[PDB]
C-alpha cells in the first residue's frame, strides 16, 4: 500500500500519491534490483522533467543491490545526454551498478549518507553450449568489464590500472572512504 | 407623537410568536434605534450616525419569516420581502440586484422620501454561500459573485430603479438609511 497526500494549490486541492508528490519536485526513486522494466520507467521520468524544466537540478535517490548491466547503461547515457545536472544520493547501499550510477552524477553534486556503503566488483555472467559460442560471449563480457572501468576512472578521476585491481573482487567502501576515492564529493550529515 | 418602546413592541410580537426570547430583543432594539437615527438625520449633536443591520439564523420552520411579516403590521415605515436565490451577478439571465428596490416602492406607492426610511428583508441567504470550495475557472455566479454586489447596497449608495416596469428614465434612491435583515 502507498499512502495518499493532499497538495494545496491556488486552483484547488489535489490528491497525489507519495511517489507522485516527490516526482513533481524533480525527485526520482531507485529501489530494488535494476531490471528492464524499472529502468525503462526512470528514463521516462528524466525525459519528462527535462521538457518541464531544463535548468533545474534533478534529485536521484539510489538504494539498490544492483542488477542487470545492460539495463543500467541505458540510464547512464541518459544522465549524460540531458542538460540538467542529475544530483545523486546514496541511501543504504550501492552495489556494482548502483555505484556506477552514483558516481556518474554531475560533478560537485554527489553525496553519500554517513552510514551508507558502496560495493564494486566485476561483471557477472555465464553460458552453456559449444566452445565456439562460449568464446563469443566471453569476448563480449570482457569488453563490458573494460568499458565499465574506463568510465569509472573518468568520473572518479583515478587511473584505469587502479580501478582494474580494485574491481577484481568485491570491495566495500564506507562513506568517508568514498570521498577520498573521488566517488562522491561530501556527506549530508545534518541540515544547514 | 410618542414612539413605541422595546417593551411595548415585544408584547405585540408575543401575541404572534412563541418560544423566541433572544430574537425579539434584537428586532426591538434595532427597530427602536432605527426611528431615532432617521428622526435626527444628522441634525443633533450626533453627526454621522451609523447603521446596524441584523442577521437571523435558525432551522427551517422556526419562525424567521413570521417575525418579518408580523413586525410590518405595527411598523409605520414600509416593509418588503424578497429572495436572493434568483439573484445573479449583474448581467446573467436570472435577475438583477436592483429588483429588491422595485418591490419596495410598490409598498410605498413610489415615495422616495418615504421608501428610504423603510425596512427590507431577505430570505434563503444560505444559497449565496461559496459553492466551489476556493473556486476554479468556472467563475461561480450564483454564489460569491452575488455577495460582492450586495456589499455596496448594504453600506449605502445611489442606484437605478425602473419607473413603471422597464429594463430611458432612472430615479436615484439612496440606501444608507435603509435597514436590511
Ligand atoms: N415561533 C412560532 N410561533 C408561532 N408560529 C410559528 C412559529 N414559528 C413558526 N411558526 C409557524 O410556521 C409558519 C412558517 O414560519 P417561517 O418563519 O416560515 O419558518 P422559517 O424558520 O422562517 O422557515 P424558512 O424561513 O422558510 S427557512 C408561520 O407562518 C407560523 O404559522
Amino acid at each position: 500500500l502507498v499512502p495518499m497526500v493532499i497538495e494545496q494549490t491556488s486552483r484547488g486541492e489535489r490528491s497525489f500519491d507519495i511517489y507522485s508528490r516527490l516526482l513533481k519536485e524533480r525527485v526520482i526513486f531507485l529501489t530494488g534490483q535494476v531490471e528492464d522494466h524499472m529502468a525503462n520507467l526512470i528514463v521516462a521520468q528524466m525525459l519528462f522533467l527535462e521538457a518541464e524544466n531544463p535548468e533545474k537540478d534533478i534529485y536521484l535517490y539510489i538504494n539498490s543491490p544492483g542488477g542487470v548491466i545492460t539495463a543500467g547503461m541505458s540510464i547512464y547515457d541518459t544522465m549524460q545526454f540531458i542538460k540538467p545536472d542529475v544530483s545523486t544520493i546514496c541511501m543504504g547501499q550501492a552495489a556494482s551498478m548502483g555505484a556506477f550510477l552514483l558516481t556518474a552524477g554531475a560533478k560537485g553534486k554527489r553525496f553519500c549518507l554517513p552510514n551508507s556503503r558502496v560495493m564494486i566488483h566485476q561483471p557477472l555472467g555465464g553460458y552453456q553450449g559449444q566452445a565456439t559460442d562460449i568464446e563469443i560471449h566471453a569476448r563480449e563480457i570482457l569488453k563490458v568489464k573494460g568499458r565499465m572501468n574506463e568510465l569509472m576512472a573518468l568520473h572518479t578521476g583515478q587511473s584505469l590500472e587502479q580501478i582494474e585491481r580494485d574491481t577484481e573482487r568485491d570491495r566495500f567502501l564506507s562513506a568517508p572512504e568514498a570521498v577520498e576515492y573521488g566517488l562522491v564529493d561530501s556527506i549530508l550529515t545534518h541540515r544547514n | 407623537s410618542a414612539l413605541p418602546t422595546p417593551h411595548e413592541i415585544r408584547n405585540h410580537l408575543d401575541d404572534y410568536v412563541i418560544g423566541q426570547e433572544q430574537a425579539k430583543k434584537v428586532l426591538a432594539v434595532a427597530v427602536y434605534n432605527h426611528y431615532k437615527r432617521l428622526r435626527n438625520g444628522d441634525t443633533s449633536n450626533g453627526v454621522e450616525l451609523g447603521k446596524s443591520n441584523i442577521l437571523l439564523i435558525g432551522p427551517t420552520g422556526s419562525g424567521k419569516t413570521l417575525l418579518a411579516e408580523t413586525l410590518a403590521r405595527l411598523l409605520d415605515v414600509p416593509f418588503t420581502m424578497a429572495d436572493a436565490t434568483t439573484l445573479t451577478e449583474a448581467g446573467y439571465v436570472g435577475e438583477d440586484v436592483e429588483n429588491i428596490i422595485q418591490k419596495l416602492l410598490q409598498k410605498s406607492d413610489y415615495d422616495v422620501q418615504k421608501a428610504q426610511r423603510g425596512i427590507v428583508y431577505i430570505d434563503q441567504i444560505d444559497k449565496i454561500s461559496r459553492k466551489s470550495d476556493n473556486p476554479s475557472i468556472t467563475r461561480d455566479v450564483s454564489g460569491e459573485g452575488v455577495q460582492q454586489a450586495l456589499l455596496k447596497l448594504i453600506e449605502g449608495t445611489v442606484a437605478a430603479v425602473p419607473p413603471q416596469g422597464g429594463r430611458q428614465e432612472f430615479l436615484q434612491v439612496d440606501t444608507s438609511k435603509i435597514l436590511f435583515i
